[PDB]
């Protein structure tokens, strides 16, 4: 009989092409074999699609459309070099996303869309391209950290999802530590909010992660603050401003829900 | 064809038209030249009208030497006769010109001083006739782009000229304008004393006032009586017409005189305020030549001529529109049909890279740059480039990519980025969705159906450059999407019909050039989702008729496609599979 | 040598440097394409290791130092004046070899391209020099493709210098490729670079080849050939009219073309002179033809606005009467019987003149040639004769294409060679001197 | 400072007024003769409201002095069209614009 | 062609072995095909052995052993799903002490003088996990306070038992049958 089905037709076409010619293009070979695997693994398509499937009521359709448009703008800003106009657009998109009610009402959709990962890599771009050469675009780092702290506070599962990015955040836990008016807007603040008042996550905290913070605090206790002495502050031997903020994260790591995590 | 000779060439596109092919040519196995072709062969003929082209390095008569400009010497371009004093030398007047023109002002206003040098619009170049070369055989001055007069006997009296005399109502001529393509003087008449060249090379100096259009000539430091007045916006090319009486003929000196700017400033915009004379590599000597081909158009205007009556005279009637895509060379003030670039390789390559730069400057949602580019490349130009069958393959691909990037890429990328997410509202339309269209468990055609999953909103902005608003810059420029759909469908149908015959004349010259741009535009439209119902049915019939028959012409999948075409058919099949997955997800949500 | 020491006493290893540069380029030659995958991978690994070792030993700075100390001399003649004549001969070759070596050292190496950012500003400053432009451009392209830090450091001045390279050196596709690489690298677009390139290149419309759609324009002429010569049996004054039965102002996005007037031939050849057979050119687009579109007088592709009562573009039911005076060169027009306050004068009369109309699609016009070939709507000006009076006694007047090729089947198309000169157009009676 | 050539006459009676929309087809050309904008190319009539500062002032009064059904040539000096800054990417600085404008309808 | 694509991808120069979904899918497909699994007859046992040998030949005739060695070598001692799939495919093609596969694997290594293969093997062994009292006690405390377990297996303790077992089973199959040459080569 004839193929009568798209899956059968695709399988026959790929097999026939491959056995007809020795394909010189590795991209063509890869595409054909991916398509063949998709035809023979139709279950896997559902397995990958259903976790990304969300249903909403009719009343929330307009708000979901607006939030999706904002998320699309933010996602499309990933393919452009970060500048002043890009910073403004990303900030306004984030602001619209906070102001949207769906962000609060449906944390599961918000997590399924991978908004936290998008804002994470947006912050990663600037951190990599402008931590060592002084913090360029500080407003982006502050806004991204504020968004990520609100994301953690929305739901416990969002906090657990952000807990998986702890190692990178603790690596970049020296971005805006000495600068004021950025309290609650630094990667250390996001790291603290990823573990704040969660016994399971506090227990899941490892020893090397705490060792990293202890080393940072020892460095702050030994060496003065370069940016403060550049602005002209008197040169004392140690760094109270950064030391206090590291001590705050250690406090949040060791104390949970009125009790002390002994481990 | 010789003088008064009439002939006809038959390429045997229609084999029946060949008179003697059957008796001789057919049995021996010879094939008609145009046997496996779908469209008429483009015929190139010898150009009657000579054009200015750069002197070849292998030219057997003329050699051009670019003498560098030292501190004490101006940059020089020396034209010499290679084969002089030997047999076969051409003792005919040779017309020379410089590549770039001086452009007069749009509106004519009614120790060197630096302020004067900066505020002046007067430019100067000089020509040195070497000793031993008769100045009566040498002419110096300016010409326009309209100059195409190749006569072995040239004199200033025979130059083409016209005097437009605009008059008032009662008849007074309030202005009279002389127009010509040759504003030049003879060095022989400038040599009044005589022996002005033998002791030292005769030195004609050409002075042009771009602000007033006044052309004055100075010879050996004294100002000649002959002068010219040109109209505003006239483009004047430095030109020397000389008949060689010496191995060394003349020299293009690019120097400057007191209170006058060198030619380089008026030629080049970057050097507008640079009093030091310059001879950039762009400036080169060109000569009038007859070795050039001309491309006969594939189609001509259909015009009917007949005698209505003795009283009514002869009727001339043209009613069917016909257009061609014209490529303009800026510095030479010339225009050629873009279809000619099948034989000018350097222009074709430069224009393909220009199209690539156009596609790159507006890449990744640069909507303001796309709006700006809509001025340079208009939608009728894009449509003509997309549909034309005689277009070069490189330009075809470039224009397809330009159309996609300017008008479709942003929304296509947004939909591709939101593709793997299924946010479906729970409405009556969603609840009505089922896995199978009817009781028979037979899959419906992919794409066709009712999909309620949320999708990005498609918005476009009108590209108008007379408004002063700024909200229009966001959103991609608007395009006639329905016309694009219909033309893409008909092109795909024609390509499917023609490619099965394996013609030796595919659009663009290769099967890849024929299919890859068309299939790419088709895939972009499909991803955007502009196609709806019956259009998608025609699409599925074209792709694979037997499988997608709705409840022997072969489709694309079994047409022996190249690897690049296969790579895009894989993308199309991938999108169809994604559509099926989305339909399954929506049916599951409906059951839930 | 720069310290003005004697050339003879100082040693300059010209031949050794040239041979080592050739050997070094061979050392850093990239793997060839026809090789197998494993061999190509091994060669690529060896090349990468060589580049890394050279960069760690800082040979790029040494090459830059040699290039800088060679650029102090502006020409091979200058270098042969300072150093030896052999050095002057080899100066250009050594510069080219050094630039090729730099390109080979930094090609495909992300770390080397990132370290060359500090020197990129130094590199672009010599882009204008003709002896190093190609090498500098190749190095710039190699750095821009690999390193994003290069795009970060590139600024408006560097972009304007790159564009001035096109402006001064002419059309070069490599500069366009460099500009393309300046916009997007590794899938990330630099919007500032895009905006700068657009705003500094596109609006000029003087370097890139401009493109437009032009309506096809055809010209139609009668058989009559009108010329003036000394002692010739030809009348100097002629008159004809054009009837505009219908015209559509916009059949397409471009305005409809409709021009009427007189045109002349080059010499005595019957073929119209000065114009191309096909294209968008019509009456008045060259210095051999003279036109009137209802609002302007056209000659040499230049239009001047001419006044007229109720002046307008040629519309339906318009009468255009064209007068040609060959005794004193003059072409005058009268629209709808009213004089047009403008005329062509003092043109070249060494040729044959004929009536001509140029048009695009969307017209319907009628020639009124006088007599039984059209009835004049208005009386001819005194002295002027109808154009039907110029037909030779045996020939028959007809209106045909001005050019020899028209729309027809290809195999039925009559290809035409050069036509004979129409010397018998002007009958000059020359008696035999006796 | 708008130079008005008439190509085709209009009724000469129905001029645009305050608070009216003008429906026009226009073709924009630089002084050198190069087209930069055309509503006929897009095949859509252009609409603007008199006195709302929606278009450049040269084009504004150029259409205002016109009549219904009139085809006119509008020459806008740089002081009434984009100034010395120009339009980025389309109109160069200090450019004089020529417009072929037809007043199709007033509504 | 697919096995050659995988081999070329493994032989291409990368700093890290990127995860390839096509590879994880097709390596699993090939591994399952090569094994396809109360007293039974001797003829039945021989038929099973011959069918297993034919299924393994279906792959190692097309270059599967070289590809699975190349992937392990390119892994550079980094534990991952790619390495786990490669080890499973190697075990599938090496089950039963397949002498032809052992000879092909030894000959390829001897010809190419591959040091990265053994370096990656040592790195993978060093990266293999063990029992963790600290993690087990933290999990027990988390259950004592009664929080819901995200995973009940406590996989943080003994992170990759299957990966460690597959890694050592691959090396055991490499020496099955008293293969003295490869025993000395290791």
């Amino acid at each position: 009989k004839k193929s009568s089905t798209l899956q059968q037709l695709i399988s026959e076409t790929m097999v026939r092409w491959a056995q007809e010619s020795v394909i010189e293009d590795p991209e063509l070979v890869r595409a054909m074999f991916v398509l063949l695997h998709r035809q023979y693994d139709g279950i896997g398509g559902l397995v990958r699609a259903l976790p990304k499937t969300y249903t909403i009521n009719g009343v929330s359709v307009e708000d979901t459309i607006n939030l999706l448009a904002s998320l699309g703008q933010i996602r499309s800003l990933l393919s452009v070099r970060m500048g002043k106009e890009e910073e403004k657009l990303m900030i306004r998109g984030l602001g619209d996303i906070m102001n949207n009610k769906v962000f609060y009402q449906h944390p599961n959709l918000m997590r399924a869309l991978g908004m936290h990962e998008t804002v994470m890599e947006v912050m990663v771009n600037v951190l990599g391209g402008g931590e060592s050469k002084e913090i360029t675009f500080p407003k982006m780092v502050a806004n991204c950290c504020r968004f990520l702290c609100y994301f953690c506070r929305i739901s416990r599962q969002n906090q657990k999802a952000m807990f998986d990015h702890l190692s990178y955040l603790l690596e970049n836990s020296s971005v805006g530590l000495a600068s004021p008016a950025m309290r609650g807007s630094t990667p250390l603040d996001v790291a603290a909010a990823s573990v704040m008042d969660n016994n399971e996550l506090a227990l899941a905290l490892r020893e090397p992660d705490l060792e990293k913070v202890v080393r940072y605090l020892a460095g702050c206790g030994l060496q003065s603050c370069q940016m403060l002495v550049s602005k002209g502050y008197p040169d004392i031997g140690w760094n109270p401003v950064e030391g206090e903020r590291y001590l705050d994260f250690l406090r949040f790591a060791v104390f949970c829900n009125g009790e002390s995590v002994e481990e | 064809l010789g003088v008064a000779q009439v002939g006809r060439m038959n390429f045997g596109k229609d084999v029946s038209t060949l008179k003697y092919f059957t008796i001789c040519g057919l049995q021996e196995g010879y094939e008609p030249f145009a046997v496996n072709t779908n469209r008429d062969i483009t015929m190139w003929l010898s150009k009657r009208l000579p054009q200015f082209l750069q002197v070849p390095s292998n030219h057997e008569h003329i050699e051009v030497t670019r003498i560098d400009g030292t501190i004490d010497s101006s940059p020089c371009l020396k034209v010499t006769q290679k084969s002089f004093g030997s047999q076969n030398s051409n003792t005919d007047i040779m017309f020379y010109r410089l590549s770039m023109p001086i452009e007069c002002a749009e509106v004519f206003s009614k120790r060197d001083d630096y302020d004067f040098l900066m505020q002046t619009s007067t430019y100067y170049y000089s020509v040195r006739i070497f000793p031993g070369q008769e100045p009566a055989n040498v002419w110096v001055g300016w010409i326009t782009s309209d100059f195409h007069q190749y006569d072995t006997g040239f004199d200033l009296d025979r130059v083409r000229t016209v005097t437009v005399t605009l008059g008032d109502e009662k008849g007074k001529v309030h202005e009279s304008i002389k127009r010509s393509n040759c504003y030049m003087v003879c060095a022989g008449e400038s040599m009044s004393p005589g022996q002005g060249r033998n002791n030292n090379g005769l030195e004609i100096g050409c002075v042009v006032d771009a602000a007033s259009g006044l052309l004055t000539f100075i010879a050996n430091g004294k100002e000649l009586s002959t002068y010219y007045q040109v109209e505003p916006s006239t483009k004047l090319f430095p030109a020397v017409f000389a008949q060689a009486t010496s191995p060394n003929v003349f020299q293009f000196e690019l120097g400057r005189i007191k209170n006058v700017m060198p030619l380089s400033a008026g030629l080049f915009k970057s050097e507008h305020k640079n009093p030091v004379p310059q001879c950039p590599p762009r400036l080169h000597v060109q000569f009038l030549s007859h070795v050039l081909w001309s491309r006969m158009p594939n189609q001509f205007l259909k015009v009917d001529v007949s005698r209505i009556s003795e009283r009514q005279g002869w009727l001339v009637q043209c009613l069917d529109p016909l257009q061609f895509m014209s490529l303009h060379i800026p510095e030479e003030n010339r225009s050629v049909d873009i279809l000619e670039l099948t034989e000018q390789e350097e222009l074709l390559k430069f224009h393909y890279h220009t199209l690539r730069l156009y596609s790159a400057v507006c890449a990744l949602g640069n909507h303001r740059v796309a709006h700006a580019l809509c001025s340079h490349v208009d939608e009728p130009q894009l449509l003509y480039a997309i549909e034309n069958k005689y277009m070069p393959g490189l330009l075809r691909a470039g224009y397809y990519d330009l159309l996609i990037d300017i008008h479709l890429s942003s929304y296509a990328t947004a939909r591709l980025m939101m593709n793997n997410e299924y946010i479906v509202p729970m409405t009556e339309e969603t609840k009505s969705i089922t896995l199978f269209p009817d009781e028979n468990k037979k899959h419906g055609l992919p794409g066709i159906g009712l999909s309620t999953s949320l999708r990005p909103r498609m918005q476009f902005s009108s590209p108008s450059f007379v408004s002063i608003s700024n909200e229009c810059y966001q959103y991609s420029p608007e395009f006639p999407l329905d016309i694009l759909k219909s033309k893409t469908i008909q092109m795909l149908t024609e390509a499917v019909k023609e490619g099965s015959l394996h013609a030796r004349d595919p659009v663009g010259g290769t099967t890849e050039f024929l299919f890859v741009p068309l299939i790419k535009l088709f895939y972009t439209l499909l991803i955007m989702g502009i196609f709806h119902n019956e259009d998608l049915k025609h699409i599925l019939q074209l792709i694979e008729p037997s499988v997608f028959k709705e409840a022997p012409k072969e489709g694309l999948l079994q047409m022996k496609l190249p690897e690049p075409v296969k790579l895009q058919m894989c993308l199309l099949l991938q999108y169809l599979c994604d559509c099926q997955v989305r339909h399954r997800i929506e049916a599951i949500v409906a059951f839930s | 040598l720069s310290k003005k020491a004697k050339a003879s006493t100082v040693d300059l290893p010209i031949e050794s440097v040239s041979l080592s540069l050739q050997d070094l380029i061979g050392y850093f030659h990239p793997p060839d394409e026809h090789l197998e995958h494993e061999d190509k991978q091994n060669r690529l690994r060896a090349l990468k290791n060589r580049q890394n070792l050279f960069q760690e030993e800082g040979m790029i700075n040494l090459v830059l130092e040699c290039i800088d100390r060679l650029h102090v001399y502006s020409s091979a003649a200058h270098f042969a004046d300072v150093a030896g004549r052999e050095a002057g001969e080899s100066w250009k070759s050594i510069l080219n070899s050094l630039y090729e070596l730099l390109a080979a050292l930094i090609r495909g190496n992300r770390k080397n391209c990132a370290q060359f950012s500090g020197s990129l500003d130094w590199l672009i400053s010599r882009l204008e020099r003709l002896e190093a432009s190609s090498g500098i451009l190749e190095v710039l392209h190699c750095v821009l493709v690999e390193s994003p830090e290069a795009l970060n450091i590139i600024k408006e001045g560097h972009i304007k210098s790159i564009i001035s390279l096109l402006d001064k050196h002419g059309r070069n596709h490599k500069v366009l490729d460099v500009l393309c690489s300046l916009c997007v690298c590794h899938g990330v677009a630099v919007r500032s670079n895009q905006h700068l390139i657009c705003d500094n290149l596109l609006p000029g419309r003087d370097l890139l080849l401009q493109t437009r759609l032009v309506n096809h324009v055809s010209s139609m002429r009668p058989n009559i050939f009108l010329g003036v010569s000394e002692g010739s049996a030809q009348y100097k004054k002629w008159y004809y009219e054009l009837m505009v039965d219908h015209t559509e102002p916009f059949v397409t996005a471009e305005a409809t073309h409709l021009r009427v007037g007189w045109a002349s031939t080059e010499g005595y050849s019957p073929y119209p002179g000065g114009g191309e057979e096909w294209g968008g050119n019509g009456v008045g687009d060259d210095l051999f033809s003279y036109g009137f579109d209802g609002l302007h007088l056209w000659s040499g592709c230049i239009a001047r606005t001419v006044s007229s009562p109720n002046q307008h573009l040629l519309r339906t039911d318009d009468v255009i009467s064209c007068c040609l005076d060959l005794s004193a060169p003059s072409i005058s027009f009268r629209i709808n019987g009213q004089p047009v306050q403008g005329m062509f004068e003092n043109f070249n009369i060494d040729g044959l003149f004929f009536p001509v109309v140029s048009f695009s699609a969307g017209i319907k016009v009628r020639f009124l040639l006088g007599g039984r070939h059209g009835e004049f709507k208005f009386l001819p000006p005194p002295g002027y004769a109808p154009c039907y009076e110029a037909v030779l006694p045996k020939e028959k007047l007809k209106v045909e294409h001005s050019r020899e090729y028209k729309q027809e089947r290809t195999y039925t198309r009559d290809l035409l060679g050069p036509t004979v000169s129409l010397t018998q157009a002007a009958f000059t009676p020359i008696p035999v001197d006796t | 400072g708008v130079e008005i050539e008439t190509i085709s006459p209009g009724d000469g009676r129905t001029f645009p007024k305050k608070g009216q929309t003008c429906v026009v087809h226009y073709t924009g050309m630089l002084q050198n003769g190069k087209k930069f904008d055309s509503s006929r190319d897009r095949n859509k009539p252009f609409k603007f409201r008199i006195g709302k500062q929606e278009v450049i002032k040269g084009f504004e009064e150029g259409a205002a002095q016109m009549s219904l059904g009139q085809r006119a040539k509008l020459t806008c000096t740089p002081d009434v069209a984009y100034g010395a800054t120009g339009h980025p990417g389309v109109i160069p600085p200090n450019a004089t614009l020529i417009f072929d404008v037809e007043l199709l309808n007033l509504e | 062609q697919l096995i050659l694509l995988f081999s070329r991808t493994a032989l291409t120069e990368k700093c890290k072995l990127e995860e390839d979904f096509l590879y994880m899918a097709y390596a699993d497909i090939m591994a399952k095909s090569c094994h396809d699994e109360e007293v039974k007859s001797f003829e039945e046992k021989e038929m099973e052995k011959q069918k297993l040998l034919y299924q393994q030949a279906r792959l190692h005739d097309r270059g599967a052993a070289e590809m699975v060695l190349q992937t392990i070598s390119a892994s550079k001692g980094e534990t991952g799903p790619m390495v786990a799939a490669t080890l499973k495919l190697g075990i599938a093609i090496l089950n039963g002490g397949n002498s032809t596969v052992q000879q092909k694997m030894l000959d390829y290594l001897k010809e190419k003088k591959d040091v990265g293969f053994f370096q990656s093997l040592a790195g993978l062994m060093q990266s293999c996990s063990v029992l963790d009292l600290n993690a087990f006690e933290r999990q027990n405390k988390a259950e004592g306070l009664g929080m819901v377990t995200e995973e009940g297996s406590g996989e943080k303790v003994l992170q990759d038992d299957e990966f460690t077992c597959d890694l050592f089973r691959f090396l055991q199959l490499l020496c099955e049958g008293h293969n003295s040459d490869f025993q000395n080569y290791l």
